[PDB]
Order: C-alpha cells, then sequence, then structure tokens
RNA sequence: GCCGACAGCGCUCUGGGGAAUUCAGGAGGGGAAAGCAGAUGUGCCCCGCGGCGAGACUGGCGCCGGACGAGCUGCUGGGGCACGCGGGUACGCUAGCCGC
C-alpha cells in the first residue's frame, strides 16, 4: 500500500545517493551482502537526512495570464522582495578607466574588478568594505581571486603579478608572458593560463613550481573555462572547436565541433553534466558533456556573447552585446530528452553599456555584471544554491576557520597528474 | 579493574564510577600524564554517583579526627551502603579506589565483597585519583554550592585547635 | 564546542520521523521547517557550554509538547499506527544528558520523575529515583517521594527500606521521620481497614528510638502529635498516642506541648454524643492546663492557633463557639 | 545490580530503628581523444586484492565514499568503527561456550 | 510570487552563543572528487602512521646480567612480570614500577628454562636442578624457596592451569609431569608410551580446561588429554619446533614456532592440514604469543626482530628491532592486548608498543575519530601502489636484509628445480607442513 | 642636561620617527563540566545465562573443597504480548469486557 512509496524513495535515494549500479550476488557473499546493507542504509539515511536544510530556493512564478517573467522589471524585484538581499542590488560608476572584468570569491565574500586601462580592485562588496584599490598603470588582461579571498592574480601586458590582501605585490610569474585567460583549479592549488599565443600554463601555486606547459597548436585561444567536476579544461578555439584539456595529455583530450566563427565564451556546471558555449556563427548551443552529445537544437542570440556564466541551480548568463539575459530550464538533469527553451526568463536591459564580463554569486541570488561604465550589480530570485555546507565552502567564514579550511585544502591538494573525465577513476583494474 | 573510588574532601565525601579505566602500563607516558592534565579527557573517565556533604561542621572535625589515625565513621559505612551492591565476595566482588591502606582494610573488613586498593599500593589508583584531587573543584561544581577552600580553611583551623587544645589556654588577647 | 557535531547527531537522529510527518498528511511542510529550524535552536542551545536546567526543562516542555500537538493533530485527522516513542525515547535523551550535566538540580531531578511517572515508566522510574537520592541522600523531598510513591505502588517493604535509609540520612530536620509515622501508620490504617498489625509497634520504636537523635524537641514531639493525631479510628492509636504524651510526661513534663497534648488527648478517636464529651473534658483538660505553671505565653499561643483550630468545623454549639471567641480574647 | 536499592533484611546493621524495626516485623561531431594517458596509470589498481573474484564486484563495491562530507554521521560512525573493540583491563581467555 | 532566498548571519550565529552553527548539505553536487580527496587523505594517513611508528617503550629497569631465557605473566594480574636469565637469578617486576624489580633472587645454578606464575600469587621455576615453587610476595622477603621437586628428570619447561591449582612440566624422558599443588607429593607422570626425545615445550589449554599441548624434539607435537590420563595424539612435522601456544578464544587452535623459519596455525581436532603459515623470518623462531585478545600473533627470531602478525594475515604485520638487541628468546604480551614485552640475548627486557604509531590514554572523540577514519580508509585505499609501498616498505637492519633477499634467490632455485623436477593436482603449501600422523 | 666637527664603530635603507584605523600572523595569561569509547521507546509474561541470598547436606587434611536450595534481582541474549480516544464494572485514582 505505502511500501510502494517506500521503493520509490529507495529508488531516488540510490538514484542521487548510491553512486554506483549495485554489487550483485562465500565469505565474500556474507562480506558483500554487509557492505551492500551498509551502502543501502548510507544512501537511505542520506535521504532522510536531506530534510535537516534550512534554507529555500527562490523562484518567481508567473500568477497571471499575460504576465510573463522577462518583463518584470527590477523595481518590482526590489520592492516585493526582502530587504537584505533589495540591499545587494547596488550599482557603482566607473567611467573613466576601462571596461570592467569582475570576478568574485567562491564563497561569494569578495570581488576583483579589474579595469582594462589599469584599474584592479578587491573588495568586499556586502559591508563595502574596500581590501584593495591598486592603479596598476599599465593594461589589464584579467584578475582572479586564488584559494581564498587572501591572495588574488592579475593578468597584465605582460607578466601575471599576484598579490596579497592588502594589494602588495608578492610576485610577479615571469614564466606566464602575454597571459589573456586564467582559471584557478580550487581542488589542486593550481593556476592555469592561457597566453595569447596558445600556450598552457600549469602552475601550482603552493609549492610555487610550474607543473605542466603545453603549446595548444591551435593559433591564439579566444576562450577559456573550467569543468569543476573534472578539473578538465576548456579552452576556446577559433576554428569553431571546444578544445578540451588536461595537465598530463599533451595533445587535446577531446575536442569537440562546436561552432563556425571563433567559439567566444563558454560555461559548464559545476555538476559536470552539461556545458553551453556561443560563438561568432551567432548560435548559442549546449552540450550533455558526459556523453558529448548536443541535446539541443541551437539557439540564437541577437549579437556575439562575448559572456556566458551559469549559475549553481539551472539559470544561465549570457552577456551579449549591450545587455544580458538569463535562462531558466537550458538542461534539465533528471529529463532523459531534452528540450529547447521557447523563450527567456529576466533580461537585464540595454543603456548604452557594453557588458564585459557577467558573472554569477555562488550562494547569492544576485548576478554580477561587468560593464564598460563600471560594476553593476542584478537581484534575480532563482539563483544560487540555497543550502550550503560550510565543510567545503562556508560563506560566513570567520579567521579560525579561513585558517583551519585553508590548511586542510593544503593537507587535500590533489595532484595534478588525477586529472581525467571520469575523476572516480582512482582504484580501478 | 577499578570500579569506583572514593574521593573524601573537605565539604564531603563523594564516590565516582569510573569506566574508561587507565593505562595501567603505560602511566608514564606523556600523552596520558597529558589525558590526566586536561578536564576534557579525565572527566570522560570518571563520573559522580554519589555526592555526601556535612550536616555540621562538628561532623566535619569528627570526621577529619577519625580519618586522620585512619578510622571509618557510621555515615560513611552508610552511604556504601547506599551506593556499593549487596556483595559477598562468593562469586563477584566490587573494587573500590581508597587513599588510604588501613580505612581499606576497614572497609573490605565492614563490606565482605568490596575489595580496595589503596593509592599507598598502586600506582593506577594513585594518579586515577590524584586529578579527581586536581580537578574535583570543576567535578563538584554542579552539586556544591560555593568554594571549597574557604571549608578547607575553616576545617583546618578546627583540626588544629582540636588536635592542640589551642583556645583552652590561650587567653593574651 | 563541537556542538555542531554531536548537533548534527541528535537532529539526523531526528529525521526519519520528520520524515513520516511529511509523508502522513499531519504536519505540512513549513510546519516541519518551523520544527526542524526549532529542534535545531534547542539542539545548539542545549549542547552549548554554559547551560541552564531552566534550559533543559524549556527543550524537555517544547518537545512533549510538539508530543501532544502531534497527539491531538492525528487524533484530529483519525491517524493510527504514528507513534510517540521516539518522542519519549528522545525526552529520556533530554533528560540524561541533563541530569548528567547538572546534577545537583532536584528541579530536574523532580521534573525528570515527573515525566518517568506520567509516562508509566515505573522500572525506569524506579532507577532515576536511586540515582537521584545517591546524589541528593540530605533530601527528605526525594525520600519521602520514593517511600509514598512505593506505599501507593503496594510495596511496602520497598517502601520501608527507602524510609529507613531516609530516616537514616535525614537526621536535621524531623521532616522524613514524620512522614515515616506517617506512612506507617497510613499502613497501620490500610491493614486495620482491610481487619503485627495487630500490636503495630513500629511507630512507637519510630519515636522511642528518635529520642536518641540530634532534632529531638518539644517542638518537635508538637509535630510526631500532629502526625498521630490524624486517622483516630484504629486499634492502638489511644495506645500509641497515650505512649507520645506518657513519654513526654516522663521526660519533658514542663512543657505547654506536653500540656497541649494533655488538652487534646480525648480528642484522637473522635470525628455525635462523644464530641461534646470530650470537647468539655478538652474544657476540664484545657482549665487544668492553662492555669499550670509552664511557658504559658507558649500554651496561649498554641491555644489561640487551636481554638482558631477548630473553627472551620459546623454543628457545634454556639454558645460553645463564643466562650471559646471571649476565651481566646481573655488569653 | 548497583540499580534500585534492595530491602534491607539482616545484614545491614545500621541503627537501632534498623534493628527493632526489623525485629518486630521478623516478630509478626565530438572528436574524442580514445589514447591511454601515462601519469593516470599510478592511481590504478595493480590486480584484484586478494578476497575478490571480480572486477565488478571490487570496482563497483569501492562506490561510496567514507567520509564526513559525504556521509551522514550515522553512517562515518558506523562506517569507521574499528571491528575488534579493546578496552583497558585484563582480557582473560574465555571461559564458557558463547552460543 | 516574487521570493529571493535570503540568509542572515543567525544562521552562522544564533545571537546570545557562541556556537558557529555550521549547516551542511550532503547533495554530491557540492562535494566533488569522492575517490581523489579521499585517496589523498589515505596517502596523508600512510604518511602520518608512518611517521608516528614509534614502537619502543622502554626497558624493566636495569636488566639482568646474562641473557633472559625465560620469562612470565600473571593471567590473573597485569602488572606481575618475572622472567630468569642465564644465571639462574629470576627477578619479579611491576610493570606500573619499572625503574627497579619487585623481588630477585639467585634461584638456580646454570639457567632458568621453565617460569611460570600459580592462581594465588607464587612462582614457579624450571632448571636443569630441578624445579622450585617461591614466594614472590611475602612481607617476611624469603629469598629461600618453599617448594622444591627433582623427582624427575631434566625438567626443560612449565606451565600451569588456568582454574585449578595444577601445572604440568615437560621433563627430559619424554614425559610431562602433573602436579596438583597443596596435596600432591610427586606428579604423575604421563608419557607417549615408547618415547626417547626431550619434550621440548609444554602449554594448557586456558579455554578448554582439561587438554595440554606439548612439544617434542622429535620434531613432533603431541597433545594430551587430562581428565582420561593417556596422550591423545602425536604428528611429526618436518624441522624443530621451539615453541607451542594455544588461542585464548579459540578452544582448537595452536601455533607452533618452528626452526623452519615459520609459525604454523593448526586446528587440534583434525591434523592433516595446517591453517596458517607465518613465514616473515630469516633465522629460527623462539618465541610465538598469542595476542589475549585472539586474533593477534606476536614471533620472537633467532635473529634480532620480533614478527607482529595478524591470526589471518600469512606475512608480517609489522617487524622490530634494535641494535641493542641481541636474540630474542621470549616474547610474550600484557594482559591488555596494547603492548607487547621482550626478553632477549642482552640480558635485557624491553617494553613495545603493539599498533607502533597508536598511543595510549583517553582522546578527544576528533582525534578518534580521526584515527579510526584514517584506519577504514587505508582499509579500502591500502593496495593502490604509493599507498602500498609507503605502508609495506620498513627499515629492517643490514644483515635481516641481506639474509632475507638471499632467502629469496635461494627459494627461487628451489622451486625452480621443483617444477623442472616435477615437469621431467599438486599438494598444497599448507598440506606440505604434517610430515605423519600417528593414531 | 641640550648641541657636537674629524677619525672610528653599530643598526638599518620603497630614509627616520608619532598617532589613527583596516588586514596577516606569533607567544602568554585568565575564565569554561571543558565530559559524541560504541548513541537501540515503555511495561508485563515465558525461556536462556548469571548474580545476591536465608536455610541445609557431604569428601579429604584445624582448614580447604564439593553440591543443594526457599526467595529476590540483573541482562543490549533472543523470541511472543500490549501501548492512541468512547461509554460500562471502578475513582482524591485507572485495573478490567464490548468499540471507535
Amino acid at each position: 500500500k505505502a511500501e510502494l512509496d517506500r521503493i520509490r524513495r529507495y529508488k531516488q535515494a540510490q538514484k542521487k545517493y548510491g553512486r554506483g549500479p549495485r554489487v550483485d550476488i562465500k565469505k565474500l557473499r556474507r562480506t558483500l551482502t554487509n557492505l551492500e546493507n551498509k551502502y543501502k542504509t548510507a544512501a537511505l539515511k542520506a535521504k532522510e537526512a536531506e530534510i535537516l536544510l534550512e534554507n529555500q530556493t527562490g523562484f518567481l512564478e508567473p500568477e497571471g495570464e499575460l504576465e510573463r517573467t522577462y518583463k518584470v522589471r527590477q523595481d518590482e524585484i526590489v520592492k516585493e522582495v526582502a530587504v537584505e538581499v533589495a540591499q545587494k542590488k547596488f550599482e557603482l560608476k566607473l567611467t573613466e578607466l576601462g571596461p570592467y572584468t569582475c570576478e568574485y570569491s567562491r564563497n561569494g565574500r569578495d570581488l576583483i574588478l579589474a579595469g582594462r586601462k589599469g584599474h584592479v580592485a578587491t573588495m568586499d562588496w556586502r559591508e563595502g568594505k574596500l581590501g584593495c584599490e591598486l592603479q596598476l598603470g599599465e593594461t589589464v588582461r584579467d584578475a582572479r581571486f586564488l584559494h581564498n579571498n587572501q591572495f588574488f592574480a592579475v593578468a597584465q601586458k605582460k607578466y601575471v603579478y599576484i598579490y596579497d590582501h592588502n594589494g602588495v605585490e608578492i610576485h610577479c610569474l615571469r614564466k606566464h608572458v602575454e597571459v589573456s585567460h586564467m582559471e584557478f583549479l580550487p581542488y589542486h592549488f593550481l593556476l592555469a593560463t592561457l597566453s595569447i599565443s596558445g600556450q598552457l600554463k600549469y602552475q601550482d601555486t603552493s609549492t610555487g613550481q610550474i607543473v605542466a606547459e603545453i603549446a595548444t597548436k591551435h593559433g591564439t585561444p579566444v576562450s577559456l573555462t573550467q569543468n569543476p567536476y573534472n578539473a578538465i579544461l576548456h579552452i576556446g578555439q577559433q576554428n569553431g572547436t571546444v578544445t578540451l584539456w588536461s595537465p598530463n595529455s599533451t595533445d587535446p583530450l577531446v575536442k569537440l565541433l562546436a561552432h563556425r566563427g571563433p567559439v567566444r565564451s563558454l560555461a559548464v556546471d559545476r555538476e559536470g553534466r552539461y556545458m553551453v558555449s556561443t560563438g561568432q556563427d551567432n548560435k548559442m548551443c549546449i552540450w550533455d558533456i558526459r556523453n558529448f552529445k548536443e541535446a539541443v537544437n541551437s539557439y540564437f542570440t541577437r549579437a556575439p556573447a562575448t559572456s556566458v556564466a551559469i549559475s549553481d541551480t539551472g539559470l544561465t548568463a549570457v552577456g551579449w552585446g549591450t545587455h544580458t539575459t538569463i535562462w531558466k530550464g537550458l538542461f534539465n538533469k533528471e529529463r532523459p530528452v531534452q528540450v529547447k527553451v521557447d523563450s527567456p526568463y529576466m533580461t537585464w536591459g540595454g543603456q548604452g553599456q557594453v557588458v564585459e564580463r557577467v558573472r554569477w554569486c555562488p550562494f547569492e541570488d544576485i548576478l554580477g555584471i561587468g560593464h564598460n561604465e563600471g560594476f553593476s550589480s542584478i537581484i534575480v530570485p532563482g539563483a544560487g544554491e540555497a543550502n550550503y555546507d560550510a565543510l567545503e565552502v562556508n560563506p560566513f567564514e570567520t579567521k579560525k576557520q579561513r585558517q583551519e579550511g585553508e590548511v586542510k585544502a593544503l593537507l587535500n591538494k590533489l595532484q595534478p597528474e588525477m586529472i581525467a573525465l571520469d575523476p572516480n577513476f582512482i582504484g580501478n583494474l | 579493574v577499578v570500579n569506583f573510588l572514593l574521593f573524601e574532601s573537605a565539604v564531603g565525601f563523594s564516590l565516582f564510577e569510573v569506566v574508561h579505566q587507565a593505562d595501567t602500563v603505560g602511566l608514564e607516558l606523556p600523552e596520558v600524564k597529558d589525558a590526566m592534565k586536561t578536564l576534557d579527557k579525565f572527566g570522560k573517565m570518571v563520573k559522580l554517583r554519589s555526592f555526601n556533604p556535612w550536616t555540621s561542621a562538628a561532623q566535619g572535625l569528627e570526621a577529619i579526627n577519625l580519618i586522620s589515625e585512619g578510622i571509618m565513621p557510621e555515615y560513611l559505612k552508610s552511604a556504601l551502603e547506599m551506593n556499593l551492591p549487596q556483595t559477598s565476595g562468593k562469586k563477584s566482588k566490587v573494587v573500590l579506589g581508597v587513599a588510604d591502606k588501613k580505612l581499606a582494610g576497614e572497609i573490605t573488613a565492614a563490606f565482605p565483597g568490596v575489595q580496595c586498593e589503596a593509592a599507598d599500593t598502586s600506582e593506577v589508583v594513585a594518579a586515577l585519583l590524584r586529578g579527581i584531587r586536581t580537578h574535583a573543584n570543576k567535578l563538584h561544581k554542579s552539586l556544591q554550592e560555593g568554594d571549597i577552600g574557604r571549608a578547607q580553611l575553616g576545617l583546618g583551623h578546627a583540626y588544629s585547635r582540636a588536635k592542640v587544645k589551642f583556645s583552652v589556654h590561650k587567653n593574651d588577647n | 564546542a563541537w556542538v555542531a557535531d554531536k548537533a548534527r547527531f541528535y537532529l539526523e537522529r531526528a529525521a526519519p520521523e520528520l520524515r513520516e510527518w511529511e509523508e502522513k498528511e499531519i504536519f505540512t511542510k513549513d510546519e516541519i521547517r518551523n520544527l526542524v529550524a526549532k529542534r535545531s535552536d534547542f539542539e545548539h542551545l542545549v549542547l552549548a557550554p554554559g547551560t541552564k536546567p531552566t534550559d533543559f526543562l524549556n527543550y524537555v516542555n517544547w518537545e512533549r509538547s510538539l508530543d501532544r500537538l502531534r497527539a491531538k493533530r492525528c487524533a484530529r485527522l483519525n491517524i493510527r499506527s504514528v507513534t510517540s516513542h521516539a518522542s519519549q525515547a528522545r525526552t529520556f535523551g533530554i533528560f540524561e544528558r541533563a541530569v548528567l550535566k547538572h546534577p545537583g538540580s532536584i528541579e530536574l531531578w523532580l521534573a525528570y520523575l515527573e515525566f518517568a511517572a506520567q509516562v508509566k515508566a515505573t522500572k525506569r522510574w524506579r532507577r532515576i529515583m536511586t540515582r537521584a537520592l545517591r546524589l541528593h541522600p540530605m533530601n527528605a523531598s526525594l525520600w519521602t517521594l520514593a517511600g509514598r510513591r512505593a506505599a501507593q505502588n503496594g510495596d511496602m517493604q520497598r517502601a520501608r527500606a527507602h524510609f529507613l535509609r531516609g530516616c537514616r540520612f535525614c537526621t536535621r530536620e524531623p521532616t522524613l521521620w514524620l512522614e515515616y509515622a506517617r506512612c506507617e501508620m497510613d499502613w497501620l490504617a490500610r491493614m486495620e481497614a482491610k481487619k503485627p498489625a495487630l500490636s503495630g509497634a513500629i511507630p512507637i520504636a519510630v519515636f522511642d528510638v528518635a529520642r536518641k537523635q540530634p532534632f529531638w524537641g518539644p517542638a518537635a514531639a508538637e509535630k510526631f502529635f500532629d502526625v498521630f493525631a490524624k486517622f483516630g479510628h484504629l486499634s492502638c492509636h489511644e495506645r500509641i498516642i497515650s505512649h507520645v504524651v506518657t513519654t513526654m510526661q516522663e521526660l519533658f513534663p514542663n512543657h505547654p506541648c506536653t500540656w497541649s497534648v494533655h488538652i487534646r488527648q480525648p480528642l484522637v478517636g473522635v470525628d455525635t454524643p462523644a464530641f461534646p464529651k470530650a470537647l468539655r473534658e478538652s474544657l476540664a483538660r484545657l482549665k487544668a492546663a492553662l492555669q499550670s505553671t509552664t511557658d504559658r505565653k507558649a500554651l496561649a499561643t498554641k491555644m489561640v492557633a487551636w481554638m482558631d483550630g477548630i473553627l472551620a468545623i459546623e454543628k457545634l454549639d454556639a454558645a460553645i463557639r463564643t466562650v471559646l471567641e471571649h476565651t481566646k480574647r481573655s488569653l | 545490580d548497583a540499580s534500585e536499592l534492595q530491602p534491607i533484611t539482616q545484614k545491614t546493621s545500621g541503627t537501632e530503628l534498623e534493628q527493632t524495626i526489623l525485629a518486630i516485623m521478623e516478630e509478626s561531431d565530438v572528436i574524442i581523444n580514445e589514447k591511454r594517458v601515462k601519469k593516470n596509470d599510478k592511481y590504478l589498481a595493480t590486480g584484484l586484492p586478494h578476497p575478490f573474484e571480480s572486477q565488478q564486484q571490487y570496482e563497483r563495491s569501492l562506490r561510496l565514499p567514507v567520509g564526513p562530507e559525504w556521509m551522514t554521521k550515522e553512517t562515518f560512525q558506523d562506517a569507521t568503527k574499528p571491528r575488534v573493540i579493546i578496552k583497558q583491563g585484563i582480557i582473560a581467555p574465555m571461559s564458557k561456550p558463547m552460543y | 510570487k516574487i521570493k529571493a532566498l535570503t540568509r542572515s548571519i543567525t544562521a552562522q550565529q544564533a545571537p546570545g552563543s557562541d556556537v558557529q552553527r555550521a549547516p551542511r548539505n550532503l547533495a554530491p553536487e557540492l562535494h566533488p572528487f569522492e575517490r581523489a580527496r579521499e585517496y589523498q587523505r589515505a596517502l596523508n594517513a600512510v604518511k602520518l602512521e608512518r611517521m608516528f611508528a614509534k614502537p619502543f617503550l622502554g626497558q624493566l629497569g636495569n636488566g639482568h646480567v646474562q641473557g633472559v631465557y625465560s620469562m612470565c605473566k600473571d593471567k590473573n594480574s597485569l602488572n606481575c612480570i618475572a622472567s630468569g636469565s642465564g644465571d639462574g637469578v629470576v627477578k619479579v617486576w611491576d610493570l606500573t614500577t619499572r625503574d627497579e624489580e619487585t623481588w630477585r633472587v639467585a634461584a638456580h645454578n646454570n639457567i632458568v628454562k621453565g617460569l611460570t606464575f600459580t592462581n594465588d600469587k607464587k612462582l614457579l621455576s624450571c632448571a636443569t636442578d630441578g624445579i622450585k615453587l617461591w614466594d614472590p610476595y611475602a612481607s617476611p622477603s624469603n629469598t629461600t624457596p618453599i617448594a622444591t621437586w627433582q623427582e624427575g628428570g631434566p625438567y626443560t619447561s612449565l606451565s600451569f592451569h588456568r582454574s585449578a591449582n595444577t601445572f604440568a612440566a615437560s621433563s627430559g624422558q619424554g614425559c610431562i609431569r602433573i602436579w596438583d599443588l597443596e596435596h600432591s607429593t610427586a606428579g604423575q607422570a604421563i608419557q607417549w608410551p615408547s618415547f626417547v626425545d626431550t619434550i621440548t615445550d609444554v602449554c594448557f589449554n586456558q579455554v578448554e580446561t582439561s587438554v595440554i599441548g606439548s612439544v617434542a624434539t622429535d620434531r613432533s607435537i603431541i597433545l594430551f588429554d587430562l581428565r582420561t590420563n593417556m596422550p591423545v595424539i602425536k604428528t611429526v612435522l618436518h624441522f624443530a619446533c621451539n615453541r607451542i601456544v594455544f588461542n585464548p578464544m579459540e578452544a582448537m587452535n595452536l601455533a607452533v614456532a618452528s626452526e623452519d623459519h615459520n609459525i604454523y596455525i593448526f586446528d587440534a581436532r583434525n591434523f592433516d592440514k595446517a591453517l596458517n603459515i607465518q613465514k616473515g623470518h630469516v633465522a629460527a623462531v623462539m618465541d610465538v604469543e598469542f595476542s589475549p585478545t585472539g586474533e593477534e600473533l606476536v614471533s620472537g627470531s633467532y635473529d634480532r626482530t620480533i614478527r607482529l602478525w595478524r591470526r589471518d594475515a600469512g606475512h608480517s604485520r609489522d617487524v622490530y628491532h634494535t641494535k641493542r638487541m641481541q636474540r630474542v628468546f621470549r616474547t610474550m604480551w600484557t594482559m591488555d592486548s596494547k603492548y607487547i614485552l621482550t626478553g632477549s640475548d642482552d640480558g635485557n627486557v624491553r617494553l613495545w608498543r603493539a599498533n607502533a604509531s597508536e598511543r595510549s590514554g583517553v582522546k578527544a572523540t576528533r582525534q578518534r575519530q580521526a584515527l579510526e577514519y584514517n584506519n577504514a580508509l587505508l582499509d579500502r585505499y591500502g593496495h593502490l601502489p604509493e599507498i602500498r609501498r609507503i605502508r609495506r616498505h620498513r627499515h629492517l637492519p643490514k644483515v635481516v636484509k641481506k639474509a632475507t633477499e638471499i632467502k629469496r634467490e635461494e627459494l627461487a632455485a628451489i622451486k625452480r628445480r621443483e617444477e623442472n623436477e616435477r615437469k621431467h593436482k599438486r599438494k598444497s603449501e599448507r598440506e606440505k607442513a604434517v610430515l605423519v600422523k600417528q593414531q
């Protein structure tokens, strides 16, 4: 009567948590009935312990038959939404020194805004605490935080310098020349760069020696992101291919036939299920990146999208030309056959400011847009995971938990030889 | 294998269950000295079975002036009939830890099924008790109101005057 | 503090009943949001370092009223096969952790005995009872409660175990001697009510042994007469009262307690022609007693307290009522 | 059993209350580089470790991760507790058949 | 219906307290790298187990003069340790007070072969001069013995009963003697009927009351009953076996330490096959002591090493050596199964800890759940080749390394000509232990 | 006590001081029951293993040992029963049949 629903929660439990098929079935036989019963109750007690989660996720629903989600203005959201995050919808006007790259931390507590004419600043944006504002003179290609919000790295005109929390230059990285894109591997300590002449440089930022330099042969690179699930690294190449890399394999490890012009922008899920890119041939298409199978007939963008960035939930943020649109259901993880999103969701509008980089907050419901006149910050209710885990990533971390989390992370620096496509490969034959 | 032990202090008797007993071979080891040094580890070894205060400082002064020569009182035999189980030494005994040898012999004389390791003999209960003396402020704080040092101080003036016969022939003032 | 870890065990231990309450139609989902968040706030408050017996009783009161809320809401929605035993087991956990952290707290011990008695946990109630007596042996409240509930349960031998060990320990106040004469004579009231029991020399032994104690005084002996002065429908109550008055008039023969029981002694086996008869007999003993050379002020205060201590009775001669009012005026 | 207090019959002397009251009571498209990588080789098992009989049973019975970040606290305890729990004291050889 | 998700720092600290409240989501989309972070945690577990492998506690005071050739333990106490050197002088220690010996006597003339404690408090010693019963705990400290026996022969070892006051001694006439104390003058003699050779060691079954185990330098282990006095069985092995011991949790299983560099674990009721063969030694094997918890084993070698085994291991869990420890003749456990106790030919007797990295005392629950987490994590990842090499390597000395290499090459040749001389089912390597079995 | 040349010496150098505050660490004191070593609802009955224990017999040499036993109790050893609301027999009470 209800044991059917008991088996239903058993099915969802061993889908989400069981992590494997199941061990089929003399001393070995009883030790594996032992192990299989302990694994069964382990998944079932994780599923039962999912009810203790504090926060619910944000949403907005079309209560009428004619009010639609892309029409809702942020005066309506800032009024109808609580005052602590209505604080977080702020803007910031900086005209004089170039288009402003922005990047958060991975707890969302700090952001760098780099400015291409030189102006690089690190801040705590909620409490208005400007930790650094360094002027830096010559041009700036990219800025990014390292493992904490305590060191950051900026890709200059010629080298890549890294800096402490006070904005004091600890050291210049000379071996990386005209780095145009950067990505930090966080479970490693592995600052990975693309130079303007197509050379991956994989460093370790803890030990300080470069660990795998490999010159990609596809000319100059035009895009770069990072799979959080695999630590593999997506460089976007101007023949139209998303070329997928590693420190180990000196060949491209897998390259996909994405577009026709240079593929302008890249993003992957933090769960590593899917991928979305866009290029000059203005289509923006997504892939089931595990099966390497384009799951959806491509979308179009009204302009070549200089940015895309997808959220901790399914929302994708494509920043095209001078105004950016969010897209909700591009890849439903639970659905076998992927259907097309017929209409967007929360377009941030165009009033004469070319957006140079879009970002999401990781655990807030805000989006940080990086235009030529500075940093604008907008609120969009669906994004950000509500429930975090303060063992891994803590948005409210004191100094004790910063120091403890840093030294536990250094004790669990994965080695650069541990990077592959399926990351649960360790312990096979 | 110590079961219970008896800490006698200037505010009263208190007997502790001991569970997760001490490393009887590695007592002089430094990590065991740390676990016998801080409260958050030794208190995993000691509970508090019973506390028996003094109903009067006259009972306190007779309590010193019996326990110094090493004789138990009838109220100590009362609290041990209260706390210890009814045992002969037939088939199952009970180990109690006592800081005094003649008090141990009298207490095994009165109770035939207790068997008492004295802290003059064995360094296991000498250390397992020496550490109840270190933390017995915090170990007793939840049930004894006020400081222990003043009850000690008055009991020491009382026992010195009662042993020496002080103010019966000191009238200088 | 690892309060998030140990609290995480107690919350995740609480989770499958919340699962069953969400999947039954009993509570709703935001109610379970409030419920999980409030459970969590209490578990961190309780496993926090600086805690109080007030805090433990707050979470016991709230968890138990949660169990009653789910009980009445269960009776609304006509559910059966949902049970209360994770709530009762959980509440025993809060108490066991409570009296493990603050064991010198008789609010915690009496409240835990109250819960263990109200959930009909009798053997566990006796185990809690013995642990409470061992940490508070000079507490007549606990020795009395153990002896009385043992007597009402019906094992008078185990009652006398708790009482005779109690009279061994609590020997400052007369209180537990009074309750053991009160409960032993309650048992003799049960024995003569059902009809050793014919003699009943046990509270007389409590009396004569109680002579040699540090509390043994005349006002306390008057409290012995206040104890024995009830249940006058017995076999040997005149013998017990007569031994008390005789022994006080052999050891303290010059006290207004002895003159007060010299007044009130014929009024033991009464409750009716004997009531004015023994009342005027108490007027002969009264007029014989007020003139006696003793603590005349103390006898006067006792008899203002006693003439005031009759007034609620009905069916009395109003001349006697008024003349005792004028005797209170005269003294 | 140092639990619930037993009634006093003969042996506890105590007081004359005890001797007298007991005396009376007695008296009652996609191009995948399909090439094996060298440096992912040292993280692979070089053979089925002894008790196992098949690669499905081994690599499939390493599936759930033992740790606090991935499991609940009950199964982190019930997963990491050892088989032989040895307490301090004297472990005598056994005395009678347990079953 | 525009709801965002809102968080204040009340979910970090409820204000008015100091509990850093730590929420946690167990959905695997937030915790990547399961196998790989647990690999790196397991590698740090092996590097820290190896880093904190400090096995040597110490030394029972100033030791003997000549080498400790027999020692024993009180099965009822835990700290009564006695050991008889090669001057006849036995000493009695307390494990709490290790700076000095409790008792000391020049008991015999040549050596002390047998040594045991009785059930009350008294000890017993065998030597070529016969056998003496001593009172080590007397308030008039008697340096003189209080009983003796010489009717028998050259008694070469000795072992004592569990419950009742009875002991047996392994003589030189191929016999074992049964004495029941306080009412026996001469012991009952039980021997194999026409048996000549020296009967090297003797042991009582501690679990089953009436079974006596005995080895002989007839390379033959023999089992006696005790209820009906007659020998039960006799098997001839292939090599001389120095010592026997039974299992304190299993009433049937026994270990022999042999000159074959091996421990052999046998069943008692079926002598057709061994049950385990522990084979890590380089010289002959003096002592074998089962842990009082059953499972774990210890063997003292003729060369400079103690071998820590498991019940079901086949190869050595850990090895123990110093430069100052010469030839370990006796090695036995303490009565919790944590420490191991070593009598060698330096005239010196030592405390070592079993589980060389584990440290005793009381631990906070995060310390001990950290260590239990490392041990389960290594019971998963123990065989991946970096973890396997950094566990499995140990610095054992130069002569033992050279000689076990020579044993590897020599057994390589012997198995090579075994396969050629076969070539021009099989018989199991545990079945190539039982040479013959007499009824 | 300020100033102090030459000669000589030491420390230090995005020169040298003082304050305000922001951030990164280090050392020490004092306070805190500071106590997650195996986390199984309650009550009754039958079995199994055991503990107290009155009282009773016996073997051998002034002792030690066997082997009986009224009663009472423990047990995380496992199995079987019951647990929520009604009216009745019954209340300073809930023990007991039929239902909801």
